[PDB]
RNA sequence: AGAACCUUACCUGGUCUUGACAUCCACGGAAGUUUUCAGAGAUGAGAAUGUGCCUUCGGGAACCGUGAGACAGGUGCUGCAUGGCUGUCGUCAGCUCGUGUUGUGAAAUGUUGGGUUAAGUCCCGCAACGAGCGCAACCCUUAUCCUUUGUUGCCAGCGGUCCGGCCGGGAACUCAAAGGAGACUGCCAGUGAUAAACUGGAGGAAGGUGGGGAUGACGUCAAGUCAUCAUGGCCCUUACGACCAGGGCUACACACGUGCUACAAUGGCGCAUACAAAGAGAAGCGACCUCGCGAGAGCAAGCGGACCUCAUAAAGUGCGUCGUAGUCCGGAUUGGAGUCUGCAACUCGACUCCAUGAAGUCGGAAUCGCUAGUAAUCGUGGAUCAGAAUGCCACGGUGAAUACGUUCCCGGGCCUUGUACA
C-alpha cells in the first residue's frame, strides 16, 4: 500500500476541503465568464500545497488506489472480501 | 485454487445476510465504515470469549449489534463490564448512538469460527495435529454436524515445502447450493510458517 | 490576464522591475510571455537544471518551454 | 396527501412493510392508492478478481433496491395518527411526501 | 477499471531529522482564529488573536511546542518458505475410501463387458455389495398466461374535450413489479434385447438436460500477488526513509502482439415522414429560453428522481446529387482564430468555425476468429472520471453462409502391446 502514504493520506485530502469549501467562494465571479485580474491570479497561488484534485481516492480500510469503486468507497479485492463475508448488505453474485 | 466463498453465493440463497443495514448514496460508504471498526475490535475483547458472528442492522441512526456467542459467562462480566463500555465504542469512532444485545447460540463445538479456533487453540497449545484433528473432527460427529471438511494448511512438523491436509467425512455437498455451509477459515500463528485452517460444516438440508 | 504564475511573478517582478540582470531559477515554466519579457532571461526547470530561454517576441503563439525542454533526441 | 416511500434491497422485507399498514393503519381512513414498488435501481460492478492481470474477470455482484409509491389520501383522526412511530424492520428509511 | 502534480514505486532542485504518524513520558502553551513578511512552495521572521470546556482549580480532555528515549518509518528481497487469493488442463468426466474375496505378498476386483448418452447418464450381463467428490437439478434469467392493483405511466369502452389521458373514469389496451400454472419422452406409433436411450406424431409461446447465465472434483503445474494487507527469513534506520517545488513515465529513427478508419455496384452533400430498450442525477441532471460560425456564453423551471433533466436516435424511407476515376473515394500532414476545462497542458488537455486533400484501388507468405437474432453490420449508456474513450463493461435495429466427415493437425482421454528408464 506503500505504507508511508497513510501518512500522506489525510495530508493531501483533510486540507483540500478545509481550504477550498469556502475559499472559492471568495473569489467565484473572477475569472468566470462576469465581466479579469491578477489580484485573484495572485490569491489564487500565493501557496501552492492545496489542491481539491489531488486525490486519487484511496480505498477506505486498508488504502490501495487501484481497482477504487464509487458507490462503495472500496477496492478490487476489498469489494470482493466484504461481499463475501457478509459485510455489504444486499450483495449477491450478479446474474441475469 | 478454484473456487468460490460458500457464503458469496448463498446470501442471495437461503443462507441469510450476517449483517444487513440500509442507506443512501453518500453514506453508503461510511456506514459499512462504522461496521468495519467495531468487527475488528470486538475480536479484540471476545476472543478467548469463544466469538460466532457480528450482526448488525441499522433501524434509525442506531445499530442493532446482535453478537452471536457460546460461552456468554465470561462476555458479561461482572454483570454490567460490558453493557455500557461496548456501547462506549460505537457513539463516537463509529459516529452511532447504539444499543447492545449479546446472545446465545448453543453447542459451543459446532460453529464454523468454533470448530476453526479451536484448533488454532490446540495449535498455539502446539499439540500433535495428528492427534488434534483425528478428535477435533469427531466433536462435530459427536454432536450431529452431518458432516464435516478440515483441511490443516502446511509447515507442519519439520519442513519448510509442506503439503495440504483432509479428514473428508459424512458429506459436504457444497457445489450443490441448497447446503447451508457454516464455512470459516481460521489461521494460528505457529512460529515457522502461517498454520491455516479451513473448515466446512454441513448443518442439514433445507 | 495572460498566464502568468506567483511563483515566477515573485520573479519576474525581480527581474524586470530593475532591468536586466542575473537570472532566476525559475521554477514554473508553464508561464505565458509578456511582450517587456523581451530580452530578459527566464529559465525552464527540466527535472534537474533551470536550463534558460533565448526569449524572442515570435513567442506569442509560440511558448517557453520549447527551446528548453527536458528530453533531448540524438 | 400522505405519500409513503421505502427503499429496501430485499422483496422479502419490504412486502412486510406494507402488512404493517395496510390492517393496523388502514381500515377506512385511509384512501389507499396500491403498495406498488414499480421499478427497481440495478447497479452492476464488474470489478477484477486477481491482485494482478486476468483479462477475464467472471466476477460481478448486484443490488435490486424496491421503491414502494405509496400515496394514500385521507389524513383522517383515527388511522394516520397510529402511523408516525413506524421504522419496522430492518434498514428502513422515511421520504415521507407532503 | 486510466500519467501535468498526487499516484510514483523514477530522477533530482529544495531539504525535514524524534520527525509524516503512532505507542511513551516530560514541560509549557487551551486548541484554534487574522495577517504582514520572505520564499518556488515547504520551511520560515512572526506579530496578532483567544484562553472556551472538565475544573471538588492540585490537574487536565485534546492537540499547539521542543527537549529526551525506547526506536516511528522501507510500492524493500524468493509465492523456488508459506497464509489467503489466482492462470491452465477443464464443464473434460473423471477421482479415491469403508466392507467382500481372489492371492505368500506389494496389488487387483469396486472403476471391467452389451450398448447407450453432454456425461462413472442409465439399464441387461456384472467378482461384487456399498457409499462420499464430481456431470446433472437446487438458482438468476427470459421465451407465453392468470391473479396484484392503479403513481410520476397507459385509453379498449364510455364520454367533457380547449384530440393532449387533456378531464371524468376505467384497471381496461398496454407498460410497469409481487406471486401460481405448464414440460414429464409426458402421450402414442416405431427403433432397439421387451432395457434405458431414441426416431416421428399431437399440443402449445415451450420436446426430447425450453435456452443463456451462474456454478470449476482429486489435482500436475518451484507459474501468478513477498508491491495490497498478511508474510517464516533477509534487510536501508540523520534511512531499499521522511519532507516541498518540479520533471518524465506520451523521445521515435521504428520491429511487431491486438484493434478501429479506409481503399467505394455511395461518398462530399443538403433535405421531410418512422420509431428502441438499456438507463443516467443536489461539490447535481440541466432544460423553457436567449445564444455560439461551430466549439460555447448567459437564462436556468422542474426533478430530487416511470414527474424533471439527461436524450429520443440509428441503418429504414421520399429526393436528387455523384460514377466507381486517388478525387467528386479517402483521410493525412503543416500552421494558426473563438471559448471550454482545470492554480496548474508548450514539452505530455480534448472538442471545434475555414482552407490545407497524403498513404490506400481489399494487403503477399500466411494467421487468428466464430453454428440463429449466429460471424458480423449500425444504434445506446456505464465506470476509471477536475477535465483524457478508438477501447472496456453492459442494452436497440436489420439479418446471413451452412454441418458429409474423422483423412490429417490440435486437444485429448480411455481399452489393450514392448524397453537394463525412477
Amino acid at each position: 500500500a506503500k505504507q508511508s502514504m497513510k501518512a500522506r493520506e489525510v495530508k493531501r485530502v483533510a486540507l483540500a476541503d478545509k481550504y477550498f469549501a469556502k475559499r472559492a467562494e471568495l473569489k467565484a465571479i473572477i475569472s468566470d465568464v462576469n465581466a479579469r485580474w491578477n489580484a485573484v491570479l495572485k490569491l489564487q497561488t500565493l501557496p501552492r500545497d492545496s489542491s481539491p484534485s489531488r486525490q486519487r481516492n484511496r480505498c477506505r480500510q486498508t488504502g490501495r488506489p487501484h481497482g477504487f469503486l464509487r458507490k462503495f468507497g472500496l477496492s478490487r479485492i476489498k469489494v470482493r472480501e466484504a461481499a463475501m463475508r457478509g459485510e455489504i448488505p444486499g450483495l449477491k453474485k450478479a446474474s441475469w | 485454487g478454484q473456487k468460490v466463498h460458500p457464503n458469496g453465493i448463498r446470501l442471495g440463497i437461503v443462507k441469510p445476510w450476517n449483517s444487513t443495514w440500509f442507506a443512501n448514496t453518500k453514506e453508503f460508504a461510511d456506514n459499512l465504515d462504522s461496521d468495519f471498526k467495531v468487527r475488528q475490535y470486538l475480536t479484540k475483547e471476545l476472543a478467548k470469549a469463544s466469538v460466532s458472528r457480528i450482526v448488525i442492522e441499522r433501524p434509525a441512526k442506531s445499530i442493532r449489534v446482535t453478537i452471536h456467542t457460546a460461552r456468554p459467562g465470561i462476555v458479561i462480566g461482572k454483570k454490567g463490564e460490558d453493557v455500557e463500555k461496548l456501547r462506549k465504542v460505537v457513539a463516537d469512532i463509529a459516529g452511532v448512538p447504539a444499543q447492545i444485545n449479546i446472545a446465545e447460540v448453543r453447542k459451543p463445538e459446532l460453529d464454523a469460527k468454533l470448530v476453526a479456533d479451536s484448533i488454532t487453540s490446540q495449535l498455539e497449545r502446539r499439540v500433535m495435529f495428528r492427534r488434534a484433528m483425528k478428535r477435533a473432527v469427531q466433536n462435530a460427529m459427536r454432536l450431529g454436524a452431518k458432516g464435516i471438511k478440515v483441511e490443516v494448511s502446511g509447515r507442519l512438523g519439520g519442513a519448510e515445502i509442506a503439503r495440504t491436509e483432509w479428514y473428508r467425512e459424512g458429506r459436504v455437498p457444497l457445489h450443490t447450493l441448497r447446503a447451508d455451509i457454516d464455512y470459516n477459515t481460521s489461521e494460528a500463528h505457529t512460529t515457522y510458517g502461517v498454520i491455516g485452517v479451513k473448515v466446512w460444516i454441513f448443518k442439514g438440508e433445507i | 490576464g495572460p498566464f502568468i504564475d506567483l511563483h515566477l511573478l515573485k520573479k519576474v517582478e525581480k527581474a524586470v522591475e530593475s532591468g536586466d540582470k542575473k537570472p532566476l531559477r525559475t521554477w514554473s515554466r508553464r508561464s505565458t510571455i509578456f511582450p517587456n519579457m523581451i530580452g530578459l532571461t527566464i529559465a525552464v526547470h527540466n527535472g534537474r537544471q533551470h536550463v534558460p530561454v533565448f526569449v524572442t517576441d515570435e513567442m506569442v503563439g509560440h511558448k517557453l518551454g520549447e527551446f528548453a525542454p527536458t528530453r533531448t533526441y540524438r | 396527501r400522505i405519500r409513503i416511500r421505502l427503499k429496501a434491497f430485499d422483496h422479502r422485507l419490504i412486502d412486510q412493510a406494507t402488512a404493517e399498514i395496510v390492517e393496523t393503519a388502514k381500515r377506512t381512513g385511509a384512501q389507499v392508492r396500491g403498495p406498488i414498488p414499480l421499478p427497481t435501481r440495478k447497479e452492476r460492478f464488474t470489478v477484477l478478481i486477481s491482485p494482478h492481470v486476468n483479462k477475464d474477470a467472471r466476477d460481478q455482484y448486484e443490488i435490486r433496491t424496491h421503491l414502494r409509491l405509496v400515496d394514500i389520501v385521507e389524513p383522517t383522526e383515527k388511522t394516520v395518527d397510529a402511523l408516525m412511530r413506524l421504522d419496522l424492520a430492518a434498514g428502513v428509511d422515511v421520504q415521507i411526501s407532503l
